[PDB]
């Protein structure tokens, strides 16, 4: 019914107003503290080093920013390529899964053209693979349920121990991230949001990068199949 | 706030040397970069050089690169300027500056400097000796 | 069948190997030029200024990068205002996640985890509602007639939801012809790289971007759903024949 | 090529006047500096100066006593260390790394061009 479309639209709009109010209350006080800190750190650098002109500082700050936008980290003397055989394969998978981290992105003219066409044809190819894995997962879920909402909580909690809890332990020990940062990466990844603030194989194993994309593949096809099994009951109900 | 008092200006022969001083009598315990500037009669204010609060690093403008030497006595909080091989182009009012907010090097004139000195008149004579 | 799952998996795997080979060939030569430039620019700065230690340079570069990651530009002397924070919330819900701005605080990351968990299925119900109304409008030799009408709806949608807004982005944001289409494609596909974000001039510009995202997303997903429903029916007739 | 001139015996409280001429035809530009290798300790930095001579640096051990000078016309650096302490008895080398590695460490283990070194003794 169209009445329920306008009702769902109004609920979505107030949810963004509500969420936006909470996000501002948490982030804006820190945003002001970060703005004052960089301004102070620059004013101290120019005072301690009388040789560097404020424009000479701005010129180097721009060069550092320019390199970061291109993908090369200005920090370090190794300036570990992001387009090697495996890292470029992982980037392709990042596009297909609609995650799109954004730490690395096609800066070239031809790379952006290829990426447009690559996503157009590649995203529906992954959808057919997700459908195939969801059908096999649905048959296992149907047999595990037999041995309706109580059983749905059991499958969702178990999935959060294997695909959410277990890999977050690996990320906390390998990447050295915090307990919250390891879960936040997992959640943002599996929800195909892809902020890019945390990415696998950041900056310093051969099997590490392919094991991340396999976790993304199995972890994505499990939670989407659980949501689709619920969505099947929601359509009937 | 800081207070600057100078000592060293006056008439000098061409080719001679200029020895200036600037003591910072201000009890500003935050640290400030000091410098020397000169206001030419017909031109704008120019930077001569700069030196950090501790004195570990100095700067000299291109107009006086191999002639001047900015010294600093940290115990008595005083900067010194020794400009050897003088020219009639050096004839100007020499002010000492001290901006502890990073604005000393902002421009070549020092239009953003926090603390300014009294200024000392320096006039380079030649033949008229 | 499980045979078709392994076959689709192999096809997906070789597609990433193929795409990865092309991406490296286009991006890696440029990546090497950017890596050599920053290294040279830093080595010149340390040579010109003997007062700045190479670690003292690294410390300031890190401060500039830290401030950039937080959202504050180090170059020069708010992303969480009433409207920008509302747009960020919508960016999370639509699974776009640009990444130009992201929750840096401890509490903001916790709230974002829970916000996405409950918010993404809320948007899915709204997309389902808009897709049902769009399906009725779309509805208003036998197998080729149904596929001929599918090409008509897809081409028309690419003129109104893809071509038309890219014209607006090219004139408002000043982006290139390719950069304007690339933004539209990456936005509508919920990829959200963040290399280009709308509103980097007008107060009605931010709400008109999320409305375009809302209508444009619910139109192409409904076309893929109405086409996927006919493809499921055609797969049943294809399974009975072969 | 970095040739030095100025080492030798000097009484306590006196002055040390060192020189270092760069005979190398490296038309790229290089930051020069002065270092000292103590008999029992490691090599330490004394100070540094840019190619043009527009900016200098002095270590905390000698910042209030030393002065790194430069004659750009003859490509020569000078060191005038006044009110000398016994602790200043070391071999003084002049360095010139035009790749930004002069200030890398306190020892100058990444310096491109090194001088001959001059023995300095303070009574
Ligand atoms: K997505
Ligand atoms: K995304
Ligand atoms: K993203």
């Amino acid at each position: 019914k169209w009445k329920t479309v306008v009702a769902i639209f109004v609920v979505v709009v107030v949810y963004l107003v509500t969420g936006g109010l909470v996000f501002r209350a948490l982030e804006q006080p820190f945003e002001s503290s970060q703005k004052n800190t960089i301004a102070l750190e620059k004013a101290e650098f120019l005072r301690d080093h009388v040789c560097v002109s404020p424009q000479e500082l701005e010129t180097l700050i721009q060069h550092a920013l320019d390199a970061d936008n291109a993908g090369v980290s200005p920090i370090g003397n190794s300036s570990s390529s992001h387009w090697d055989l495996g890292s470029a394969f992982f980037f392709a998978g990042t596009v297909i899964t609609t995650i799109g981290y954004g730490n690395i992105a096609p800066s070239t003219e031809g790379g952006k053209i290829f990426c447009i066409l690559y996503a157009i044809f590649g995203i529906p190819l992954f959808g057919f693979l997700l459908a195939g894995i969801g059908d096999q997962l649905g048959t296992i879920f149907g047999k595990s349920i037999a041995r309706r909402v109580i059983s749905t909580i059991l499958f969702i909690l178990a999935g959060c121990i294997v695909f959410v809890t277990i890999p977050a332990v690996i990320f906390k020990y390998i990447e050295g991230w915090t307990a919250l940062e390891s879960i936040y990466f997992v959640v943002v990844t599996l929800t195909t949001v892809g902020f890019g603030d945390f990415v696998a194989g950041g900056n310093a194993r051969e099997w590490y990068k392919p094991l991340v994309w396999f976790w993304i593949l199995v972890g994505l096809a499990y939670f989407a199949a659980v949501l689709s099994m619920i969505g099947d009951w929601l359509r009937v109900l | 706030q800081v207070q600057l008092v100078e000592s060293g200006g006056g008439l000098v022969q061409a080719g001679g040397s200029l020895r200036l001083s600037c003591a910072a009598s201000g009890r500003a315990g935050s640290g400030y970069a000091m410098g020397w500037f000169r206001q030419a009669p017909g031109k704008e204010r120019e930077i001569v050089g700069a030196i950090s609060w501790s004195g570990d690093n100095t700067y000299y403008a291109d107009s006086v690169r191999g002639r001047v030497t900015i010294s600093r006595d940290y115990a008595q909080n005083t900067v010194y300027l020794q400009m050897n091989s003088l020219k009639p182009e050096d004839t100007a009012v020499y002010y000492c500056a001290a901006d502890g907010r990073g604005n000393l090097r902002r421009g070549t004139a020092g239009r953003y400097v926090e603390y300014w000195g009294q200024g000392t008149q320096v006039t380079v004579s030649s033949h008229h000796h």
